[PDB]
Formats: structure tokens, C-alpha cells, sequence
């Protein structure tokens, strides 16, 4: 459990640093991006 | 009474340590995913 | 050279793009596995129901008691297994 | 009956040792759900 | 430095603390020996 | 908290009341790491 | 804890220098500046 835990530590520790330092707004603006090609296929989709 | 409980104690400790492992190998191969793409790629690009 | 500078960063990429692919092919294997685990223990835990149902076809309420238990311990299993499971298909999706 | 008097001693030491140092309030909690699980088998028996 | 003196301080606090444990063991074996004693006290002034 | 309704369902009021003090410190302990969260927090913006 | 203590007072007499000696009143007109930005930004909100 020991050997475990640390390695979890490691683990979340990197998850933690890549979320804070490069969790950019740009990834936001690409989900916004991809929302709006989801609605735009629905109205393919509703035309159809 | 102690050999069926040591057997159960070993079984659930191992087959949860070895599921723990695999799923932090996972994570940490997802994370080093991200830390290649933006790493090496962005770097490229701006190069380029 | 801008352009042998460009050129190289973008072939560094076909290899890092095949890591990529080696990963997610390995993602797949896991979430694959963990259910295989969760779905050969809930019919595991249909067969101990059903050596309760004989249990108490005969009276033996105490074996009957028994294979209920083995039972609850293969569907929190599996439910342990459906868990890491979660986290693998959500890998699986970021990796893809 | 010395010698026999003198190892007898030595069990009883190691006995007291063991239930007085690691006789842990988690046994007794075991126990209740060693208990609890019976009642389980009895109500499967009852609706059987 | 105050880091490396409170560390110490700790790591001699485990030191101290397995010896209570040893203490607390040797207290439950004198505890357990006199009541074997007194046991087969009051068993022999049955026989008698 | 669980072992508590446990604990309650087999009217163990003793075992409850331990098991209660320590939800206690544990959530108490969980304030003091958002204490010590909200400082890293302010800081994590501030070098922002 | 005295080890702590000296620590501890090194980084509030560091902070309280920082804030006393440079904490200039610019620092406000940028916060003024940021403000009206933000303002800027609702007004465009609200045009769109």
C-alpha cells in the first residue's frame, strides 16, 4: 500500500500539473468548435 | 477460522493492488499522451 | 533550413502519432479485459443463485445463506470491475 | 513436572501477550459481521 | 535547520513509542500470568 | 459514517459514537487542507 | 515549532516588505485598467 500510494501521489500530482499549467481556454473554444459541428450536423439531419 | 480469513485478506490485496497498478499505468500512458502532443508537437510547429 | 526544421518536427510526430496508436490499441485491450472479468464473474454469480435455489429446493437454508454471500462478493467485485472499467473508457476517449 | 510447569508458564505468557497487546476492537467488529452475514443465510432460508 | 530538528524529534518519537509498546506487551504478560496463577489458586482450593 | 449506521443497526451505540469522532477529524482535517487549498489558491493566480 | 516560528517569521517580515516598499499605487491603476476592460468586454456581450 505504501509503494502504491506513492506511485498514486505521482500520478495525481501529474494529473494536477497538466490540468493547472496547460488547462488553456483554448481547449473551450474547440468544445464550443465541436458543440456547434454537432448542431450544424442536426440540421443536416432536420433538412434531411 | 485463520486460514480462510488469510486466504481472503491475500486474495483482495493482490487482485486490488495488480487492478490498481494497471489503472495507474493507464493514466500515467494518457497523461504522457498529452505531455508528447503538446511537448514535441507545438515546438515543431513553431519551428516550422 | 525553416523548411528540413518543419519537415523533421513532422516526422518526430509519425512516431509519436504511433505511440498514440499503440496506446489507445493497448486502452482498448484493458476495457475490453475488465469487462470479459465483470461479465465471467456476474455469471459466476448467477450459478451461486442458482446453487441456493437447489440449497433451499432441499432445505439447507445454511448453504443457501452461504451462496448468497458468495454471490454478494462476485457482484461487488464485478461492481469494482465496472468502476475501473469507467476509468478506462474515459482514457480510451481521451487517447482517441 | 518442573520443566512442564516452566513451558506451561511460557504458552500462558505468550497467550495473555497475544489477547492483552493485539486483542484490537476490529475483531469484535469482524465478529458482528460474521453474526450479520448468518442473519443474511437465515433470511434466505426463511424465503426459501 | 527547524525542519531537520523537528523530523529528528520525530524519528526519535517512533524509538520511544515501540518501547511503550514493548511495555504495554510486558504489562499484558504480568496481567495474564497473575491471573493464571490466581485461576489455578482458586481451582486447587476447590480440590482441597 | 457507514460503519456507524452499521453499528446503530446492530445497537452498538459504543462503536457509533467512536465512529462518528472519527468522521470528525476527518472532515475537520479535510477544512484544514481547504484552508491550506485556498492559500495555494490565491498564490497559483498571483504567479498566474 | 521554534524552527517553524523563525521560518514563518521570515516570510511575514519578506511579505510585509514587499507590500510596504513597492506596493505602489500603479499597481491600483492597473487593477482600474483591468476593471474597464472587463466592463469593455460586458458591453460587448451586451451588443451582441
Amino acid at each position: 500500500f505504501e509503494r502504491m500510494e506513492n506511485k498514486v501521489l505521482d500520478m495525481e500530482a501529474t494529473s494536477q500539473a497538466a490540468g493547472e499549467l496547460a488547462g488553456f481556454g483554448i481547449e473551450n473554444q474547440f468544445a464550443q468548435l465541436e458543440a456547434s459541428s454537432g448542431v450544424e450536423d442536426e440540421l443536416a439531419a432536420l433538412k434531411a | 477460522r485463520n486460514l480462510a480469513a488469510l486466504e481472503a485478506k491475500i486474495s483482495e490485496a493482490k487482485t486490488k493492488k495488480n487492478m490498481l497498478q494497471a489503472r495507474a499505468k493507464a493514466a500515467k500512458a494518457n497523461a504522457e499522451l498529452q505531455q508528447t502532443l503538446g511537448g514535441l508537437g507545438t515546438s515543431s510547429a513553431t519551428s516550422a | 533550413d525553416p523548411e528540413k526544421v518543419l519537415e523533421q518536427a513532422v516526422i518526430d510526430m509519425q512516431e509519436d502519432l504511433v505511440q498514440l496508436r499503440q496506446a489507445v490499441a493497448r486502452t482498448i485491450a484493458e476495457e475490453k479485459r475488465t469487462e470479459q472479468r465483470l461479465n465471467q464473474d456476474t455469471q459466476e454469480a448467477k450459478k451461486w443463485e442458482d446453487r441456493a435455489k437447489l440449497a433451499l429446493t432441499n432445505g439447507e437454508e445454511n448453504l443457501a445463506r452461504e451462496a448468497l454471500a458468495r454471490k454478494k462478493s462476485l457482484t461487488d467485485t464485478a461492481a469494482a470491475y465496472q468502476t475501473q472499467l469507467a476509468q478506462q473508457r474515459t482514457m480510451s476517449e481521451n487517447l482517441r
